């Protein structure tokens, strides 16, 4: 329950020109998509050890 | 909200201009027609006098008004239609201004057509005014979408 | 003008669009005019566009 959610959107489109904006959008999306999985894996990978040790 | 109303009336504000205008490219069940929110204007009796219309945003919501310009394919078509060698289109508002010019030139055929049209758009805040001044090659607005404040894509059905 | 200094220079200018052609004849005694500024990399040609405007 520590995570909250809110109304947002993801999809954006551009025309043939201004490809730099599309590259930047892809870069930021990939960065977030990497950080979140790297946190989520280790969280459970530590909890499933701590709980067993306690039990 | 997406209330749609009429900025200009078809039967009133254009007394000296031929409101009727059609083209075969925008076919509708065989019969040729045009868009449902634009109003093509031509010349009648060989005359296309310079026109000037204005609108005041009397409502409380923003107004999204679209218009266009018409680029003929050759000078002969321009003379036949608008009875003028050169023309200009200008729209002026509180913070907007421009002076379009119909640039005639031979173009490759697309969709069995040789002319072109450029569509523009703008937003008028409440209390502002807009002025259309032109003497040729104009496609005046007819309707506006008085909107007041995502998009996805799929082929799935709805239930 | 020649930038005979060590620091950069921020020079502002303007253009004047008269309200009607009457002012255009009265003030400048001409029908058409062109304002052009040229530098090492900058170049433009503005044109006073006379037209009736809301107050």
């Amino acid at each position: 329950e520590k995570m909250n959610t809110q109304f947002t959107a993801v999809g954006k489109e551009f025309n043939k020109l201004e490809r730099r904006m599309e590259n930047l959008n892809k870069k930021v999306d990939d960065g977030f998509l990497d950080i979140w999985t790297y946190n989520a894996e280790l969280l459970v990978l530590l909890e499933n050890e701590r709980t067993l040790d306690f039990h | 909200s997406f209330e749609r109303f009429e900025i200009f009336p078809k039967e009133s504000s254009w007394p000296n201009h031929t409101v009727t205008g059609v083209s075969a490219s925008c076919s509708h069940n065989g019969k040729s027609s045009f868009y449902r929110n634009l109003l093509w204007l031509t010349g009648k009796n060989g005359l296309y006098p310079n026109l000037s219309k204005s609108y005041v945003n009397n409502k409380e919501k923003e107004v999204l008004v679209l218009w266009g310009v018409h680029h003929p394919p050759n000078i002969g078509n321009q003379r036949a239609l608008y009875h003028t060698e050169n023309a200009y289109v200008s729209v002026v508002s509180s913070h907007y201004s421009r002076r379009f010019t119909p640039e005639i030139a031979k173009r490759p055929k697309v969709r069995d057509q040789e002319g072109r049209i450029n569509y523009y758009w703008t937003l008028l805040e409440p209390g502002d005014t807009i002025i259309f001044e032109a003497n040729g090659n104009l496609i005046a607005p007819w309707y506006a979408f008085a909107l007041s404040r995502g998009i996805i894509t799929s082929n799935a059905p709805m239930d």
